[PDB]
């Protein structure tokens, strides 16, 4: 599916000759199921049929159901996406160390380059400067923390010094926001790889089932911070809409111009095949 | 004689009496112009068992029950047909009123021979002795429950509507007036559509949650 | 009353392409005004000016010629969409 | 709500002809009746399907395709009146 | 929570003052949400609202979808507070090898014991005897194969030595059949228990997804070929509705006379609690 | 204006917009029943401010609002009258109209005496061009909100009418509609009262219990 | 849908299935002869809820299942047109076809450009291909159990035949099939009565004794 479809207003969703079916007193609306790619309900008011469910599965869409405060509760995951995740588990199974930690590093690599990108693209020489020098400092196993040294010197330059992570403002709120859209859709491309989602390419002894899909995830975190860095001053539902036209955006892979989702497809292929393959080739995304 | 709207997920079946409690007074609204307007409205569909659609003429609307006109002259004619029925199953009260019909014409026409001018005539049936009699239903003094058994019983005398389908009409009717209703038109075995914003306790009936999820209920 | 004015006609001869461009100019001269192309529309003071107007249209149609005409509201009117010749996110909710 | 639809584009490359020619028969599937050329319109049961068949139209559209939409009423589509056809001196023969 | 709410049935579920509301056609009932543990949705009719859905969310409640064909299909994946099956997964991914054979060894003794007892039931004396003396002579890592030796025992004394599982008939379509019923029961339960039906306890084939749940319906795989051998002469469709009425007999287990659906229950909880505790006990079944 | 049953301890004023409730099935379809009987019966009375009955002709009672024609012999009648009323008003716009009417008498005139055949003509009438226009009241409307509108806008034109009533006609109308007929009702001045069997929340109305006791709410 | 005939005291429902039982072979036999010779006859007298008479022509009765002919003109129409339904309720496939059948339309109109004469066509619709395909129902290989399920598939299809009768035609069927047809008539609204001259156990059917005493029963 190429169309993310929200759906903050109370109604019924019926699967009927494979069109998704949506009705209201106001007004009725069919929508094809092949031209869906992502479904997402902001509401509790929105009723749904098990046997819709059962289609979205089988279409292999990803369902994101919200809370009342319209942040996004849980996502449904398939239990089999395709027969060659069975397979895939002996592999994972079978990875090792070397190519988790490689495969891991050069991301980060990737990460804190696409940060000093952003802050070069920002007219900071010294911010960026100093990113570059953490990014040509990383070493295996992350002795120095130059990532989490980077995340604090990228957050503390852009938003100011008083600024942090663990503040409750709207910045933040938008950050874990984007961070979980972002997530929810890495998260649903490692459910068509097949891996395990729970099974991190870093630390062993951290258990999280979005752990992998974080580690994938983390190269395109500053696409967010950009849209969160010129929205800042408008309200958190201004800012949320400018979060919803990333899809509608589209960014440059080195190969051409293509859709966030698709280059989130393509790039998570070349991850499982480059750890498959133990390190053949590592995708690299640039701003 | 199933009903569908774009709001439910299978057509309906309506057999004997069917209490449809619609809970969203926007759905039950646009159901009720779309009922009224049925023939220009192709989003409400009522079709029968051959699954062909009833015009507007084949189905009987009823909101007011006070209202509306019982005494029709297709309603009295087959009402004296039926009279006249009656009285022809009965082989000794038919002779009976053929003798006094009978004594009458002699009178008749004794007077009539008694005339200078030539006068013919040709009978006196029992057709006309209930037409001049005129036979007739009374909504006059009858109450509203009085009124819409009334009307059940004479939607057998109506040929061309298909379906009788009343509107708001359970809010006046107590409880065990309305099991008679029921229990009436089981008897009758015509098709009866009660369209109700709140349901009723103790019938089953078709609830219409605000969800838009159709759900029997036996209370 | 909002006057609607569709027109057509084959327009491969020349006699045909003449008689176009003379109805064209015709129906500029009579205050109507060209959305695009066959598309017109002119607003007509009361039944009167209607009445005569159709009269006259039906005067000054070209030969093989073909006029469709409209009466329309001002609320219509507005509500006129043109269309000149696929989106990613659909919101079926309130638009923000 | 009667939907009055007028359609034109360039017609002169073969791939114009065959974009209009499917344009065409796009809009008779839809239940559309050609008035006359260009000319058409189609009865809307509410705005719901208007809005839907806006989009559809809009989806449908060929490359350099224009069309104009108007709505009028059922009674005054019913009011569409088509009309099928100053000089000193006439002449009747030879033009000259 | 503690009991575990199925609904196999058409119906509605709504959420109204921390109480679930289950709406059938026949009655309705209310059940309160912190009696309630896991949720499992059989067929494709069911009808949910996704404020329920969020205050599972809040309840950490598993929330169970399936298809037509009963086979679980996705489950809800909350953001956060977890539910205590993905934290079992964990040990699902450390079992061990011996465990594995173990239970696998038990298992396919149980079914070839019951093959053998459905002989002696049907008074063939040799083959059941032979079938017993093959399930004597089973080892571990299988180098004799004697499994497969008393599968074409047992199909042989049942249809015929002309019979076999190669062939294609309404015989081989109506085992296939129950064994898919089978399946989709054990494979639900085995979504119950949370483990992944990918990792099977046969260490060489990993091809079929369902590994896990379909070496441990083994087991109880004679008892439908003990109505497939008295329906055999009945068309494929009267094969069915007699396959059909297992749901509803009531079978006996060990400890005392029960219906499929808790057996298989209690059965598979067995098996994983002994899998993760390795081998405590391992939960045998006789017909 | 006043309504007065034996249920009732005092009569109770109806002015502008006024919901009457009654918990009552039985009181409530015996008050419906006293309303279309209302000229048999004596038993339920109505006094105006003048404390004076008025006739069953006097009192408009309107239980379904679809199935009421807008379009009726009288109301037909009456605005026809008002419009030549309106057109004698003016003396030169109705001269106008007696030449354009003598021109196209002139005019059939002659097409009759063209024919072959004998004609005679009387005249033609103001009024016989309005009835050949067909003018009449609006007859669109799209939902009961608004044809409850054009019911209200019809009974503030008939003088002849002093009250309107309605039975069971809120339970179609959201609360929000519900409080725009309220206040079109105060802005109309009509008196109208409303029927309905169960109460109403938001709004004010009188409700009257079980008991009997009638109690004001909101 | 109720019939009556002399021996019954009052007229019996006829609602989806029902299954009759005459115990009696005078009073059975006589009753099936009025069947055939049912528009000569009047003892035997079937009315709808109307008390309106069903013509002969919209009785539908049957006694041999395999020699009636399902496949008519009027069934094959119809069964064509739900067909073409079915194929426009889904837009992507009707896309498909009238892709395909653009193709061979080109294919065509080239061959006739090609000839010295000059050729006109129209079009190549769904129904005509569909009539070239030459779709119809096979009795040939059908048990007697699958045909007369395809006449109860076809009942909805013949517009004219009000009811359906069945004259001994559940001797052939099993329980379990005779519990499919029945379950299936109350999915398919139609009404069917069967006449057995015996009882058969394990279904709802009326018993009439050699008596004349016609009693419910569930077995
Ligand atoms: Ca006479
Ligand atoms: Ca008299
Ligand atoms: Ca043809
Ligand atoms: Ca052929």
């Amino acid at each position: 599916g190429w169309r993310t479809v929200v759906v903050n207003i109370h109604s019924k969703l019926s699967y009927k000759n494979n069109h998704l079916i949506f009705r209201n007193s106001y007004k009725t609306e069919m929508i094809h199921l092949s031209e869906i790619d992502i479904l997402l309900l902001e509401t509790t008011d929105i009723v749904l049929t098990t046997m819709l469910v059962k289609r979205l599965v089988d279409e292999n869409i990803l369902v994101i159901f919200c809370d009342d405060k319209r942040l996004p509760t849980a996502f449904l995951t398939p239990y089999y996406a395709r027969h060659d995740s069975s397979l895939q588990i002996a592999r994972q199974i079978a990875w090792k160390e070397n190519v988790k930690c490689e495969v891991w590093t050069a991301i980060i690599a990737q990460k804190i380059l696409n940060q000093s990108y952003y802050l070069g693209e920002c007219s900071f020489f010294e911010k960026s400067q100093s990113i570059m020098e953490l990014y040509h400092g990383l070493e295996r196993f992350d002795p120095s923390n130059r990532e989490g040294h980077s995340a604090r010197i990228y957050f503390n330059t852009l938003f100011g010094n008083d600024f942090t992570r663990e503040s409750d403002n709207d910045i933040n709120a938008a950050l874990d926001y984007g961070y979980t859209l972002l997530l929810s859709m890495f998260a649903r491309e490692v459910v068509v790889c097949g891996c395990m989602t729970q099974i991190g390419l870093k630390h062993a002894n951290q258990f999280n089932q979005f752990n992998l899909a974080s580690d994938i995830m983390e190269p395109f975190r500053p696409i967010i911070d950009r849209i969160v860095y010129q929205n800042r001053h408008n309200n958190f539902v201004k800012i949320k809409k400018e979060l919803f036209s990333i899809f509608s955006e589209t960014y440059l892979y080195n190969g051409k111009e293509m859709y966030l989702s698709n280059i989130v497809s393509d790039y998570t292929k070349k991850v499982i095949k480059a750890l498959n393959q133990l390190g053949e080739e590592i995708p690299e995304f640039r701003i | 004689m199933k009903i569908n709207f774009s709001l439910l997920d299978e057509p309906m079946e309506v057999n004997l009496g069917t209490v449809l409690v619609i809970e969203d007074v926007s759905v039950f609204a646009q159901l009720v112009k779309e009922f009224y307007q049925y023939d220009e409205q192709s989003n409400l569909t009522i079709f029968d068992s051959k699954i062909r659609s009833i015009r507007s003429s084949e189905l009987l609307l009823i909101t007011d029950i006070l209202g509306y006109d019982i005494n029709t002259s297709q309603v009295l004619k087959l009402l004296h047909t039926d009279i006249v029925s009656q009285l022809n199953d009965k082989p000794e009260v038919r002779s009976e009123i053929d003798s006094l019909v009978s004594l009458i014409t002699d009178i008749i026409m004794a007077e009539c021979i008694e005339n200078e001018l030539d006068i013919e005539y040709d009978e006196i049936t029992l057709l006309e002795l209930i037409k001049a009699l005129g036979v007739r239903i009374e909504t006059k003094s009858c109450t509203v429950f009085e009124k819409i058994f009334e009307i059940l019983q004479i939607f057998k005398y109506l040929v061309k509507k298909r379906i009788l389908v009343f509107v708001n009409s359970l809010s006046y009717f107590s409880k065990d007036e309305i099991y008679q209703i029921l229990e009436y038109t089981k008897l009758s075995q015509a098709d009866v559509l009660f369209l109700e914003p709140r349901q009723i306790e103790g019938i089953q009936q078709f609830i219409l949650d605000k969800d838009y999820i159709l759900m029997p209920y036996n209370n | 009353m909002r006057m609607i004015l569709m027109f057509d006609m084959p327009t491969d001869t020349a006699e045909e392409r003449k008689a176009y461009r003379k109805f064209r100019k015709f129906l500029l001269s009579e205050g109507f005004i060209m959305h695009q192309f066959s598309v017109y529309s002119k607003l007509l003071l009361n039944h009167t000016a209607n009445t005569a107007m159709v009269g006259r249209l039906k005067a000054n149609n070209p030969k093989k010629g073909n006029i469709t005409i409209l009466t329309v509201t001002e609320k219509q009117f507005a509500r006129m969409i043109y269309l000149y010749g696929e989106e990613r996110l659909v919101f079926l909710g309130d638009n923000y």
